């Protein structure tokens, strides 16, 4: 299962260019897709999502008519079509996938990732404490509370854990505040109560060193977490 | 709505589901199913050839016209059991062997193999799942019955028997004996064709068969009945 | 004369009116409601009987129009006339088109069997529906309520000038509405006939009875009421013009009318009700 | 071969012959106290109020 | 002598039968006269799953409740959300004739199986995204009847060639093998103590196998025709079977006798399915006659009638928290009851 990404580089203001991502392994056309940019030195932010058949094709408020995306089914393509960038739009660009059934991870790959340089009602999601001193093999709780409550009443509540590794992508650590994500060692575990849910990591190691975000999977317009780092 | 971002994006592909449920749906309905029942060996794996574990599927199409030929021989089965999935199959091809009255079944002497063909056969025929569906009956052994019936009268299978020993009045009184069993003669018909390995049409008479039991579903269906 | 014949004719129309009504709506209940619109057919005989329904709105009231003066409106007045005219124009496209998909059952079945689907149902049934509706508009805005000794009386009004239109619009009910369509029944009913006369079925022979029974039916109850619409037509263009002629004309104009409409009644019998389906389905139905 | 296929048919029933088989009071005994013990947990038997279930 | 050895079994046959007799002083009626019935019961056509367009032939419900399996002529195993008509699954079968479907207790896996006489197992949770054939088991000589996990490595397979079978998944051999059972075997229900299972055949019996030793311990005769489906009491020690001549028959597995019989002159076809509530109180049976009925247990009445299927029930199951009853016919619909 590989995520591979191409584009980049650096363009002048006010440029159009088409992002790209190439998917293999898996049923390209069974999940659905998202372009998540991240700041040089802020967090993730959602970008855009396209759903299995291309049924539907959001994309974030701040960003909405600008940008579009699109899928080549029979060659397992993604493509990003981009219209006079800005310097807030100077980003890393990862490719997401999802998939959506009862019991399904969604968010579960990221890609590697891609560069872009560019020259010159809403929930709120707060990681209040945004830095925390860590020591290997003693538990760490990381809370992220958000604007509203996060609980539905189909039973569950939507939020999602993201772990980075420095210099690598994301990758899923919980949904849905307590389904640990598949490949993922059981020292990290989720618990919340609809407005705050916390991260917990039992014994620390170094693979457990990097930045945590989190995220809430309610209203489309996706909100990310600040980013919560460990420091040794 | 009262549905989560993740609840309308299953619903989606719930309907992705519903929609290549459906392609393949139709995909079935234009296809014509034949369940093909060899009393012991008759010919059943000559023709298979000719026209090309428990069941052996095949699939072909002539002239635009698609073809499941579903074979159970292998199945060795309570027949009660299974035959009543096989309802809704556009027809049954029946294959007899008309050399076999001279011949007896492996089990003893006691029993001619035509005898157990035709009781196969009154079995198949009058059953309750098959009562509207109809039968495709392919004599074979043609050859083999024309070059040996000379050596053996007919009579010693059926003693009632009195006729020539030329091929085309023995034939004769074989169709006319299988189609006697036919309890129901109104809802469902019988095809007789006998084939040699020679003859190339025997699925050109399978297909005007078909072609007409569609007429016969779709006057049915459409009203003229 | 006329009056003991309209008095006749609406004791026709009562017993005409609830027997329609009644075999429409039980048509539409078990092809609906009852049961599944599984097949192409039944698709078209759901749609016909909609038709055959929008039809029987318009005799209660051209019934009231008969007996007294029009009493409804303007506007009601055009909403009765869009009524018989939809039925009418719907009429002459089902029936077609379901001799259209019969002759394709019958005749290329290699065929029919890939293209008669539900989506395709359903595009020709809807240009059906458009079709009518754009036909019934000309006719809808034509018709209208004038005061003649002291009576009320919605018709169709037409000037010198429209009385040229009156004669196109008159026969294109002729040309276009029967002609057109009556050459593609012609052609795909007498076609059935050949090809199941060339086949071996026990069900060919009640085959045979049941489309000519259709196909002389549709004539007897549907081809009068054009010839008599073109003579009509030929009368007001006085290329045969006679006074006794003349009323025997509108005479025989209230009598085709009957006849034209009966069918409002008798075909949904001979299309649904015959055959060994919709006797299955109502047996079934009994028996909940 | 028949004859050894009676022979192990024989050797089954001497097999199934020897079960300790117990009063057919105890085994009512044992069903019905199965059946009192969960008869208010099972749904079928006792309806449920449409508030709990969910298949509304 | 074969002659001796015939008489052998005559006498074991009667040593068997009057130890039966012996050990029933009386029956299950009079014991429950006491107790008050369960009385009218109705469920309601809650959910209706559609998407089928052959005869529906199998159904099981997952561990939790929530999903289940649905299995067809059609050629796909499909895989649905209850409370949400969804169909979360839909896989393509190599052979479209199928008879068995069966959900593993991790729900990571689902069984198939049919005429083409293998056990397609599938793994539902990848990283491809595709549900894709994990293994296909081969061995029996007949089409196979059912097929129950016993775990996510281990499953049962009951056939038509007479013979039931213990496969291990991941080697692909079936471990053990259960014969002696003269009929097709039609039917197979484990315990939920998960080593012992009874399985009936059309020879009109049905035999209590054990996983581990692989032998059967007790036979049980009773039936005048084939035996359809068989349940297990929800406790462990009970057994129920459903046959085809319009009798539900319950035994105990301590006493070895046929502890009661289910029937009532108004049936006359056979019973395609059976089942059991949470508490053992009511005994669903689905029928050819479109309808399924829901018997007392305790008291051989029928409690009450589930309608609304317009062809024959091929299939029942009640979900493990056992708020809901799903009922599969030949209709092509899946009805959940509540």
């Amino acid at each position: 299962v590989q995520l591979v990404e191409s584009g980049g580089g650096l363009v002048q203001p006010g440029g159009s260019r088409k992002l790209s991502c190439s998917a293999s392994g898996f049923a390209f056309s069974s999940f659905g897709m998202h372009w998540v940019r991240q700041a040089p030195e802020k967090g993730l932010e959602w970008v855009a999502y396209i759903s299995s058949g291309s049924g539907t094709i959001y994309y974030a408020d701040t960003v909405k008519g600008r940008f579009t995306i699109s899928r080549d089914d029979p060659k397992n393509t993604l493509f990003l079509q981009m219209t006079s960038l800005r310097s807030e739009d100077t980003a890393m660009y990862y490719c997401v996938r999802s998939i959506y059934y009862y019991g399904s991870s969604p968010f579960d790959f990221w890609g590697q990732g891609t560069t872009l340089t560019v020259s010159s009602s809403d929930i709120v999601m707060t990681q209040a404490t945004s830095s925390v001193p860590v020591t290997p093999g003693e538990s760490v709780s990381i809370s992220c509370r958000s604007s509203k409550s996060l609980l539905h009443s189909n039973g569950n509540t939507y939020l999602y854990w993201f772990l980075q590794r420095p210099g690598q992508s994301p990758q899923l650590l919980i949904y849905r505040m307590s389904n640990l994500a598949s490949g993922v060692p059981d020292r990290f575990s989720g618990s919340g109560s609809g407005t705050a849910f916390t991260l917990t990591i039992s014994r620390l190691e170094a693979e457990d060193v990097g930045v945590y975000y989190c995220m809430q999977h309610l209203e489309y317009p996706l909100t990310f977490g600040a980013g919560t780092k460990l420091e040794l | 709505c009262t549905l989560s971002a993740e609840d309308k994006a299953a619903v989606e592909r719930s309907k992705m589901i519903d929609r290549n449920l459906r392609e393949d749906g139709e995909k079935a309905a234009r296809e014509v199913k034949l369940l093909l029942l060899g009393a012991g060996e008759s010919g059943k794996n000559t023709i298979v050839k000719q026209m090309k574990t428990g069941i052996v599927e095949t699939h072909f199409t002539f002239k635009d016209l698609h073809f499941k030929m579903f074979d159970v021989g292998a199945q060795r089965s309570e027949r009660k059991k299974w035959i009543h999935c096989f309802e809704g199959v556009t027809a049954i091809i029946f294959c007899v062997a008309l050399s076999d009255y001279d011949l007896v079944l492996a089990e003893d002497e006691e029993m001619n193999r035509m005898h157990e063909s035709m009781k196969l056969f009154d079995s198949i025929c009058n059953n309750k799942w098959f009562t509207d569906t109809s039968i495709i009956l392919f004599l074979n052994k043609k050859d083999l019955f024309e070059e040996k019936i000379k050596k053996s009268p007919l009579t010693i299978c059926y003693p009632e028997y009195a006729g020539s020993n030329t091929y085309e009045e023995a034939a004769a009184y074989i169709q006319c004996q299988f189609e006697d069993l036919n309890k129901r003669k109104d809802t469902k018909e019988i095809y007789t064709h006998f084939t040699c390995s020679t003859d190339t049409k025997n699925v050109q008479f399978v297909f005007d068969a078909v072609t007409d039991v569609i007429i016969k579903n779709n006057l049915k269906d459409c009203g003229l009945f | 004369i006329q009056t003991n014949g309209k008095l006749l004719l609406a004791v026709f129309y009562c017993l005409l009116f609830v027997f329609s009504l009644l075999g429409n709506s039980l048509v539409i209940l078990v092809l609906v409601v009852c049961k599944k619109l599984r097949s192409i057919t039944d698709v078209y005989l759901l749609n016909l009987a909609l038709s055959d329904l929008l039809f029987v709105f318009s005799f209660p009231f051209q019934t009231y129009y008969l007996l007294d003066q029009w009493v409804f409106g303007t506007v009601m007045c055009k909403v009765v006339s869009g009524f018989y005219y939809i039925g009418f124009y719907s009429s002459m496209f089902f029936i077609t088109l379901m001799s259209v998909d019969r002759y394709l059952a019958v005749v290329h079945a290699v065929y029919a069997l890939k293209v008669r689907t539900i989506r395709m149902g359903t595009t020709l049934c809807l240009a059906v529906w458009l079709t009518a509706i754009m036909a019934t508009i000309p006719l809808l805005v034509f018709y209208q309520v004038a005061s003649e000794d002291g009576v009320l009386q919605c018709y169709s009004f037409y000037n010198q000038q429209t009385l040229k239109w009156k004669i196109f619009t008159n026969f294109k009910m002729n040309i276009l509405g029967l002609l057109i369509p009556f050459t593609i029944f012609m052609f795909c009913y007498i076609k059935i006939l050949h090809q199941l006369k060339r086949c071996q079925n026990h069900n060919k022979t009640k085959a045979i009875r049941l489309v000519l029974i259709v196909v002389i039916a549709s004539l007897l109850f549907w081809v009068p009421f054009n010839v008599v619409l073109f003579l009509t037509s030929l009368h007001s263009m006085h290329i045969l013009d006679g006074c006794s002629i003349s009323q025997q004309l509108t005479y025989a104009t209230h009598v085709t009318e009957i006849i034209s409409f009966t069918h409002c009644c008798v075909n949904p019998v001979i299309y649904a009700f015959v055959g060994e389906k919709f006797k299955k389905h109502l047996s079934e139905i009994f028996q909940k | 071969a028949s004859i050894a296929q009676a022979r192990k048919l024989v050797e089954q029933l001497k097999m199934e012959a020897n079960i300790d088989r117990i009063k057919v009071s105890k085994a009512a005994a044992d069903l019905m106290a199965y059946c009192e013990a969960h008869a208010k947990e099972d749904p079928l038997l006792t309806p449920v109020p449409a508030s709990e279930n969910p298949f509304r | 002598e074969l002659d001796q050895l015939r008489q052998e079994a005559e006498q074991l046959k009667n040593q068997i039968r009057d130890a039966r007799k012996a050990c029933a002083d009386a029956t299950l009626s009079q014991i429950t006269n006491n107790i008050d019935p369960v009385g009218r019961i109705q469920m309601r056509t809650r959910r209706t799953l559609r998407g089928h367009l052959a005869k529906i032939y199998a159904m099981h419900w997952g561990t939790d409740s929530r999903l289940l399996v649905s299995a067809s002529q059609d050629g796909k195993l499909i895989i649905w959300d209850s409370y949400t008509t969804n169909k979360v699954h839909a896989i393509p079968l190599r052979s479209s004739w199928v008879m068995t479907c069966a959900y593993a207790p991790s729900g990571n896996y689902v069984a198939c199986g049919g005429l083409d006489n293998i056990c397609s197992i599938y793994n539902l949770k990848t990283r491809e995204g595709n549900v894709r054939v994990s293994r296909e088991l081969a061995g029996h000589t007949g089409y196979l009847s059912c097929c129950r996990f016993l775990d996510d490595n281990q499953i049962v397979t009951s056939s038509g060639d007479t013979t039931c079978a213990l496969w291990d998944i991941e080697t692909g051999q079936q471990t053990t093998t259960f014969t002696g059972h003269t009929g097709d075997v039609m039917s197979l229900s484990l315990a939920p103590d998960t080593r012992l299972f009874v399985s009936g055949a059309c020879d009109a019996s049905a035999k209590l196998w054990d996983v581990r030793e692989g032998m059967c311990r007790q036979t049980f005769t009773g039936h005048e025709s084939d035996i359809n489906a068989i349940c297990f009491f929800p406790n462990g020690n009970a057994f129920a079977t459903g046959s085809d001549d319009a009798t539900c028959r319950l035994f105990d597995l301590r006493a070895d006798q046929e502890l009661m019989t289910y029937s009532h002159d108004n049936i006359i076809c056979g019973i395609t399915s059976v089942s059991f509530s949470k508490s053992g109180r009511l005994l669903l049976a689905g029928y050819d006659d479109f309808n399924c009925n829901v018997w007392d247990a305790l008291k051989a009445d029928r409690a009450g009638v589930l309608a609304g299927h317009d062809n024959r029930v091929s299939c029942l199951g009640v979900t493990d928290d056992g708020m809901a009853v799903a009922t599969g016919s030949w209709d092509s619909f899946l009805k959940i009851w509540n």
